[PDB]
């Protein structure tokens, strides 16, 4: 999981 | 009421000078510090195998973009693996960054962990042996660090516990960095997730940042040798109210003016869920806000610098120059935006 | 994590506009708010009987000085009795202040009280019925207030209790003022008493001001509608180390930059134990400090505006003009100094 | 890290001795400290005129009930006016209370005030000149005080501000009392108003009491010379979930065990909108709870001691004995209840 | 003001049952959790080689002492290495401990680290991956943990930062333990180092413990599934004022009564540089103190259980029984002492 | 003149007993 | 290798007992 | 007592 890349 | 100084004048100068270089006028940060798992997802989205070689080549593509990026990029933040990788010519990636006038950063946190008795809130781990890790990273070319705390706006959140605990851990991390000649970037990320409006995000930002600076004071943090990495003040992603960029700018600058001491060297914004263009337009409106702003207001952008470059690359070595052009365009846009110049007895006891 | 706004945009505008008028460029505060007991001592020192008439005449002397004071004086703070007194011509003293372009202030605290279990530390009382008092004072012409907290530098002081408790009571007082259209001046006075050096005073100031702003955040205080009244950062009175005015300025400005959010409208300095001249020279050096200062840095001076005027008067009506001249000279000096331009099962539970 | 003791060994002894007398085995507090306007409303309900004489007579009736009350009543709290009133024989009311073996108390707070920026939350005022007020009350025969803070359970309440601020003001008040030889009753009243369940009240009680005891530690309060006056842990009065007396007892005793240091001399419960009889049964179940309870668990009851006495009087001098008899009955029931020795489906149409 | 419960009723029962087994009447803890380098020094003092075998044999000697220790020992805390060692019969050491009715403990902290800007003060590290470590230790037979925080009494110490920070890290550690079915022993060790008197230590203990319990409340710690491991309240070891055992007992019990909620299952005292016999006498005086003590007051002793056993062994296999006998004697003395049933001036020239 | 002890919300048992 | 339990400051009784 | 006036 990535917050910057995944919306 | 007693000073036991954490830092000498020499240590203060060293930290303050590094912090100022990163956020110097027209400059911001490329966040190229995605974990191996996140970057696997990036490569998957463009139909590219997640090999160390493809990760290395992708990072080389960003780091070796032409000299037009040099006035744009004050800092580049790396994940552990990338700090020890090399360009095709044999140069270590830190050397590539430094030769273009960039300061090298290292992501030092070990991810979020659940806070028991909360509604899905987290704190962040990574303090163990952090001093020795910082000392080694310094020797290996890093001059600044990142530690990411995550807060969420919801019905009972961020709770008193989540605020107190995340502000405390940020202060612990910042204290350890400053003992090792590393500028700590303090990142209290408030997620844009949910249907809350602009005013609610502004309120939460004000409360979180007041707790952050109180914790930094309690732990004797030298603010001149720090940077702040917040989200802009925006509505939640599921909010149906529309807002102008000037409203986002006014809510953002107001929240920072009410909480962030002027000694803080600079604010390097996250772009949350914003597109490349929206991130640049919002940063520009922030810098055009007609209120006194006593710190640099700039970018620490990952996806907002990289999205078009990743797509234009597509895992094809043939697309190297076309992919770098997309990154250069965003670096130029954001460099103008951080200057406000962008146009798209038991009683004895 | 939930906003229940203390103030409307209209209330915020009203408070912010008042705060800005008081500290407008070239302007500061005459503190003419001595209690009947303090002013009795002033009159005794010049061989004058402590009558209400002599107190009234002395205050008239300061308030009716000629129009040269008008660009110097943004605010005049009064004690209760004086708010209801009249000049010889029949004009209420608030009307005298207002006609010269001054904002009227009222001292609202009810003095210091001992904190049990401390080494002679105090808090401040005066919250009882403060809302109704503020509403009445507003109607009677006051637009700003003062509440004085006192802290002391010593071996065990200021203690964790004294800091927490004084910051909390300041936030309570500020909250009540802002509900009544009154600008609260937040006064955490750190006494210059003792043999501590400049660095110790700077350290204590930083810790006290970080606690003050955290408390103001916790109590939902609107910072744009507030002023701050601290001592300058100085050595203690019994310190044997000599310091230049530029060192005092650098220690003062540094401490404020590290703790005071830019939203705070202005800082109105106390003069502690300084002479009239020293108070003006130090204020001037503060305004010349080569660091970014995002708030007005001005005076709220009692003795530092009044000492030569009180002496030159000597209780003699014949000396009215000579006494006013002494006050005018200090008002002119301080007006230049605030511009940097002055040269002298139970498990289911 | 440095002691500048708030109190001498002699001041501590005096405060501890007073606190222990109030809550001695079998004893609790008569809360007779209603304001003039409140007591006027009690008089209205029984068709009696609000005169100073009717107020004085009503308080006399309670204070001069027969000697069966003496082992039941450790303390009587008065409102300011009553402290200066006299019985028919000319004896000051504090002297009447003392002669029956009671400690005299005084309500010292000056009421709740709104906290700006909160959802209708309050703090309490009354600190100004409190030291001189205490010293005077002490001379006039009072040895304990009452200060009431109010917290409400709701969607965003009690807030962090309301908890911190009410805990801080309780500690300031307690500190001032102890400097003047007055035992402070610390009263953080969590209202039973609303539709919250038993679990939510227990959670809120535990958070409030933790913040209360931290504040008293920060302000150097001598716990042995204090008492605690909370509500029992109950569902909200609009909650439709039914609980046994033993469940209320378990939730109450658990909350206090998790937060209240054993040094606290005693807990004097409010009745929290309970009936006269229910408040006795609940206090009894609390004292029978099979968990270790290191403090006295007793009553500080107003309406729960007085309701039947007030009605049986009805403003008629002839009814003095029948009215006193109703008060004595409740005193006796509550005296047994605070020792765990008291042995004596419903839907109200008014809730629809 | 909102409950999102950290623990189910079943998780609470398990933690409370474990905590109650460890400190059951007559029982305390053998602290045998010295690091490799520490235990090497113990071996050096008795002229024994630092080998893995000598370390294993020494730990075996303590763990396999005869059945007279069974009613004395509720818990044994091990260092990481020892948890994975075996007795001569091949039985894992956790199994040896369990067969004798002991609960197995594990030291989980990763040592003290300096707090910058303080006068030589520390916090403790060890939170990273603590959850996965706890889950593994639980599978490997441990049911309780130890985390040591250190505070020092000095001119400007313990500072506000050091108190707040060590309380916070203890609460983080306790929270992680409880999610994994591990009872956390909360250890805020105030050093007896220095020339401070008994009053100063009592004052500091009261301030530290108040901050500890506030932090545990803030972090939603279930107190019934915890233990507290402090030093006794004593003068500093360089203080020349002499105190009776009854004075140490009174100051210790008073400090705990003023700060430690009754829900805390037990207090397992450190020996704080006391002799083997002195530690027993002081524990006994504590249990005889004529104040109400709502928690178990017992021992978590290392050197105070082991010193004579180590010397009587002297690295010689032939001395096994004499060495075990010395440990049994101290276990028996401390078992009587934690029930108040133990019945057994001096100037050292080395202090000059 | 509001008095919580006398005027505040009541339990169901208060209603049963005064019915 | 510092162990506070074994290596730390001792009481006068520790000295008396080991003399 | 006045702190400003009595240094």
């Amino acid at each position: 999981w990535d917050e910057d890349w995944d919306g | 009421p007693h000073s036991h100084p954490a830092l000498t004048p020499e240590q203060k100068k060293e930290l303050s000078d590094i912090a100022h270089r990163i956020v110097a006028p027209g400059k911001g940060i490329l966040a190229a510090d995605e974990s191996t798992g996140s970057i696997a997802k990036r490569l998957q989205s463009i139909g590219t195998e997640n090999t160390e070689e493809n990760r290395r080549f992708y990072r080389q593509l960003l780091l070796t973009a032409d000299d037009r990026v040099n006035p744009c990029i004050g800092g580049v933040i790396l994940f552990h693996e990338t700090l020890y990788q090399k360009a095709d010519d044999g140069r270590p990636f830190p050397q590539v960054i430094k030769s273009k006038g960039g300061v090298v950063g290292i992501k030092v946190d070990k991810g979020v962990v659940p806070l028991a008795g909360t509604n899905g809130e987290t704190t962040t781990q990574g303090l163990d042996g952090l001093s020795e890790r910082c000392a080694q990273y310094k020797k290996d070319g890093a001059d600044f660090a990142k530690w990411r705390c995550v807060l969420k706006i919801g019905e009972h959140t961020p709770s008193a516990l989540a605020i107190m605990e995340n502000a405390n851990v940020l202060a612990r991390y910042a204290s350890i960095c400053q003992q090792n000649g590393i500028v700590p970037i303090v990142e209290p990320e408030i997620l844009p997730d949910g249907d809350h409006d602009l005013k609610r995000c502004q309120y939460v930002t004000e409360k979180v940042l007041a707790a952050v600076y109180k914790a930094l004071s309690d732990h004797h943090i030298y603010l001149e040798g720090t940077l702040l990495k917040p989200n802009m003040v925006t509505p939640g992603h599921a909010c149906t109210q529309k807002y102008s960029h000037e409203e986002i700018a006014m809510a953002t600058v107001t929240a920072l003016r009410r909480t962030v001491p002027p000694a803080v060297t600079g604010v390097t914004f996250l772009s949350g869920g914003q597109s490349e263009e929206e991130a640049s337009i919002n940063l520009n409106a922030i810098n055009k806000c007609p209120l006194l702003k006593p710190w640099a207001l700039t970018f620490s952008y990952g996806r907002a610098l990289q999205a078009s470059a990743l797509k234009a690359w597509g895992g094809k070595k043939e697309n190297l120059k076309a992919a770098q052009e997309e990154y250069v365009k965003r670096a130029l846009a954001n460099s103008l935006a951080c200057q406000g110049k962008y146009t798209p007895s038991n009683h004895a006891y």
